C-alpha cells in the first residue's frame, strides 16, 4: 500500500462526458391503455417479485437448523421482533406484518435505487429514464403513509376506546389547548413520514447522479456507501416510528 | 402531476405485495421464530424435568 | 420569481429551530435513560409528544412554502 | 457519622430514599449479626 | 410578491425560537423525571403549562401568516 | 407590501428570544423541582415571573407588529 | 415603508437577545434556589438586578423602534 | 438569477439546525453509553431516530432547494 | 431613508449577543454563590465587571445607532 | 453576478451548522472517553458515524453550491 | 455515454471496498451467527 | 447610505460573537472561583486574556465601522 | 460589486460553524485532560482529528471565496 | 457603496465564530484549571493552540476586509 494515493484515474473526463443534471421528480412509462404505469411502479414490481423469490428460497425446505439465507432472514426478523418488544410487547404481532414488510420493501427499494443503470438505462424523442426507485415516487410514499395512518387510527380506536378526549376536546384546564395541538401533530405525521422517505431517497439519487457528472471516477465511492447507510436507516426508522406512533396512540 | 387513480393503484400494488409476501414468508417465518422460541422453551422445561 | 425566494426562506427558517429542538429532546431523553434505566416506559411518551409538536412546527412552514409554490 | 447525618438531611424525599436508605414496609426476612469470642473462659459473656 | 416572503419570514422566524423552547422544556422534564419519577404528576403539569405558553408565540406567528 | 413584510418580520423575530427564554425558564424550574419538590411554590413564583417578563417582551413585539400592520 | 421594516427589525432583534438572557438568568437562579433555598433572598436580589440589566437592552431597542415608528 | 439565490437559501437555511441537532444527539448518546455501557444496544436506536429526524428536516430543505433550482 | 434601517439594524444586532452574555454571566455567578455563599464578595466583584464588559458592546451599538440616526 | 452571492450564501449557511455539529460530536466523544477509556471502539464508532453524517450534510451544501458555481 | 461505465466501475469498486472492509466481517455476521445457532441447538440435542 | 448600512452591519455582527464569548469566559471563571478561590490570581489572568481577545475582535469591528463612517 | 459581497459572505459566513466547533472541541478536550491526564495522547489525537475535520470545511469556504475573487 | 457593505460583512461575520470559540475555550480551560490546578501548563498550552486556530480563522476575514478596503 504505502503512499500509492495518486488518483490518476479520477482525472478522466471531469465534466465533458456526462450530462449536467438530467433529473426529474416524476416520470411515466405507460405501455398499456388505461393506467399509465410508471418506471417507479416497475421497480416496485421487480422488487416485489425479487423479495418473493428470496422468501421462497428462504422457506424452501425449512429445517430445524438455520443456515445461509434462512439464518440471515431469521436474524433480521427476530432482531426486529426484539426491537419492537423493547417499545411495546402487547401489540407486536398485530402490527408485525405491516411493520416488517414496510421495512424490508423500503430497504430493498432504496438499495436497488443505488444499482448501476438506474439513471443510465432509459427508453426514448426525449430520454425518459427507467429503473426509478419506488421511494422516489410520491405516489408510493404517500401510499405507505396513509396505510400506516389508517392502521394506527383503527388500532387506537379499537384499544383505549373511541374517546380521544386527550386530543379531541377537554372541559377545563390547559388540556383543551393541548388537545388541538396533538390532533394537528397527528394529522401532520403521515405527510411528514412520506416527505421524509421520498426526499431522503430522491435527493440521494440526485446527488449520486450529479456526482457522476463531476469527476465521475473514484470520488463517489464513500458517498455511495453512505447512501446505502442512508437508505438502510430510513427503512429502519420508518418502521420504528410507525410502531412508536402506534404505541403512543395506545397509551 | 399526482393522479388519485394512480395513487390507488400504488395501494393495490402494495396490497398484492404485503399479502403475497406475508402469506409466502412471514407466516412460515413466524412459524420459524415460534419454532426457535418454543423449542428453547421445550429444552428448558425438559431440563428442570430431567433433574 | 420572488415566490421562489419566499418558499426558500420559509423552509429554511422553519427547520433550523425545530432541528435543535429535536436534538435537545432526544439527547436529554438518552441522558435520562442512561442515568435512570428503570424508568423508560413513560418518559419516551413525553419525548415523542415533544418530537411530534416540533415536527408539526417545522411542517407548518413546509406546508406554507408548498402553498406558496 | 456526621457525614451520613448531613447526607441524609438533604436526601429527605421518599423517592430518592432508596437502596440502603429505604425504610422497607412489610418486613419479611431479618438477618442478625452476632460477634462472639473465639475462645472460652469469658465467663457469662458468651452465654449472655 | 412581498406578501409571500412576508408570510415565509413570519412562519420561519416564529418556528426558530419556539422550537428550541419546546426542546429545552421537554429535555428538562425528562431530566427531572429521570432524577425523580415520583414528582411526575406535578412536573408534567408544569411542563404542559410551560409548553402551552411556548407554543402561544408559534400560534401567533401562524395566525399572522394566515392573515397575510 | 413593505408594510406586510415589516409586520411579519416583527412578529417572527419577536417570538424567538421570548420563546427560548420561556423554554430555559421552564427547564430550569423543572430540574429544580426534580431536585427539590419542597420549594415548589417558591420556585414556581419566580418561574412565572420570568415567563411574564418574556411574555411582556413578546407582547411588545406583537403590539408593534399590530400597529405597523 | 422602510421605516416600518426598520422598526420591525429593531424590535425583533432587541427581543431576541434579552429573552434568552432573562431565561438563562431565571433558570440559573431557580437551580441555585433548589440547591440552596436558605439564601433565597440573597440570590434573588442578584437575579432581579441581572434581569434589569438584561431588560435594559430590550428597552433600548424598543425605544429606538418607537422613535423610528 | 433570483432562483439561484432562492435555491441557495433553501438549502443553506434549514441545514443549520440539523447539524447542531445531530451533534447534540451524538454527544448525548456517547455520554450516556459512557456512563451506562450496557444500555448502548437499546439507546443507539433512539440516537439514530433523532439523527434521522434532523436529517429529515435537512432533506426537506434539500428537496425544496432542488425543486426551486 | 436607508439611514433609518441602518440605525435599526445597528441597535438590533448590538443586543442579541450581549444579552445572552450577561445572562450567562448572571446564571453562572448565581450558581457559584449557591455552591459557595461566603465567596459572594469575590464573585460579585468579578460579575459586575464581566457584565460591564459584555454591555460595552451593546453600548457601542447604541451610540453608533444614535450617530447614524 | 447574483450566482456568486448565491453560491457564497449556500456555502456559508450550509457550513455554519455542520461545524457546530462536528464540534459537539468530538467534544462529547472526548469527554466520554476521558470518563472511561476502557470502552473505546464502541464509542469511536458512533463518533465517526456522527462525523460522517454531519460532513455529509456539509457536502450536500458544498455540491448544491457548486451547481450554481 | 460516460455515465454508464462510470456507474459500472464505481459500483464494482463499491462492492470491492465493501468486500475489503466487510469480507471477514460478513463472515463475522454469518459464520459466527451459525456457530451461535449450532451452539444453541446442541443443548436440546443433549436434553432429549 | 450604503456606508451607513455597512457601519450598522459591522458594529452589529462584530459584537454578537464577542459578547457571548465574554459571557462564557466570565461564567466559567466564576464557576472555577466557586470551585476554588485560591486559584483566583492564576485564573483571572487567563480570563482577562480571553476578554482582551474578544474585546480586540469587537474593537476591530467597531474601528472598521468608524473608518467606513 | 456582487462578487466582492459574495467573497465577504464566503469568508465571513461558513467560518462561524468553524469558529464555534473548534472552540467546543478544545473545551471538551481540556475538560477531559483535567479529568484524565494519562489519556493525553489519545484525546489530543482525536482533538486533532476533529480540528482537521472542521478546518476542512473552513478551507473549503476559503478556497470558494478565492475562486469568487 | 456595495464594496463597503462587503467589507462590513467580512469583518462582522468573521468574528462571530472565533469570538464564541475563544470564549468557550477559555471557559473550559479555566474550569479545568479550577478543577485541577496541576494540569495548568498543558491546559494553557492547548488553550493557546485553540485560540491561535480561532484567531487565524478571524484573520482570514480581516485580511480580506483590508484588501477590499
Amino acid at each position: 500500500v504505502g503512499a500509492l494515493i495518486i488518483s490518476i484515474a479520477s482525472r478522466f473526463f471531469l465534466y465533458t462526458g456526462p450530462p449536467h443534471v438530467e433529473v426529474a421528480a416524476e416520470v411515466i412509462f405507460d405501455g398499456i391503455p388505461g393506467f399509465p404505469i410508471t418506471n417507479s411502479f416497475v421497480v416496485a414490481i421487480i422488487i416485489d417479485i425479487f423479495v418473493i423469490a428470496l422468501a421462497v428460497a428462504a422457506t424452501r425446505n425449512l429445517q430445524m437448523v438455520p443456515r445461509g439465507l434462512q439464518n440471515v432472514m431469521e436474524f433480521i426478523l427476530e432482531s426486529l421482533y426484539n426491537l419492537f418488544r423493547n417499545i411495546n410487547a402487547k401489540y407486536v404481532a398485530t402490527a408485525f406484518p405491516l411493520v416488517a414488510t414496510i421495512f424490508l420493501f423500503v430497504l430493498f427499494g432504496n438499495w436497488f435505487g443505488l444499482l448501476p443503470g438506474v439513471g443510465s438505462i432509459g427508453v426514448c424523442k426525449k430520454l425518459v429514464p427507467l429503473f426509478r426507485a419506488p421511494a422516489a415516487d410520491l405516489n408510493f410514499t404517500f401510499a405507505i403513509a396513509v396505510i400506516s395512518f389508517v392502521f394506527i387510527e383503527y388500532w387506537g380506536f379499537r384499544a383505549l376506546g373511541p374517546g380521544y378526549l386527550k386530543k379531541f376536546f377537554n372541559t377545563n384546564g390547559i388540556m383543551s389547548f393541548v388537545g388541538i395541538i396533538e390532533f394537528i401533530s397527528e394529522l401532520v405525521k403521515p405527510f411528514a413520514l412520506a416527505f421524509r422517505l421520498f426526499g431522503n431517497i430522491f435527493a440521494g439519487e440526485v446527488l449520486l447522479v450529479v456526482m457522476a457528472f463531476l469527476v465521475p471516477l473514484l470520488l463517489p465511492l464513500p458517498f455511495y456507501g453512505f447512501e446505502v447507510f442512508v437508505g438502510f436507516i430510513q427503512a429502519l426508522i420508518f418502521a420504528l416510528l410507525t410502531y412508536a406512533f402506534l404505541n403512543i396512540a395506545v397509551t | 402531476g399526482i393522479n388519485p387513480t394512480l395513487f390507488i393503484a400504488q395501494l393495490i400494488n402494495f396490497l398484492l405485495l404485503i399479502f403475497i409476501l406475508r402469506a409466502l414468508l412471514y407466516r412460515p417465518v413466524m412459524n420459524l421464530l415460534n419454532e426457535r422460541t418454543r423449542r428453547i422453551e421445550e429444552s428448558v422445561r425438559d431440563a428442570e424435568k430431567v433433574r | 420569481g420572488l415566490n421562489l425566494v419566499a418558499t426558500a426562506l420559509a423552509v429554511g427558517l422553519g427547520a433550523i429551530g425545530p432541528g435543535v429542538g429535536i436534538g435537545i429532546i432526544v439527547s436529554g431523553a438518552v441522558q435520562a435513560i442512561g442515568r435512570n434505566p428503570e424508568i423508560e416506559n413513560r418518559v419516551v411518551t413525553y419525548m415523542f409528544i415533544g418530537i411530534a409538536f416540533t415536527e408539526a412546527l417545522a411542517i407548518f412552514g413546509l406546508v406554507i412554502a408548498f402553498l406558496i409554490g | 457519622r456526621e457525614v451520613m447525618a448531613n447526607l441524609t438531611a438533604r436526601v429527605v424525599g421518599a423517592a430518592r430514599r432508596g437502596t440502603l436508605l429505604e425504610k422497607r414496609e412489610t418486613v419479611k426476612s431479618v438477618a442478625l449479626l452476632v460477634v462472639t469470642p473465639d475462645r472460652g473462659l469469658c465467663g457469662s459473656l458468651v452465654a449472655n
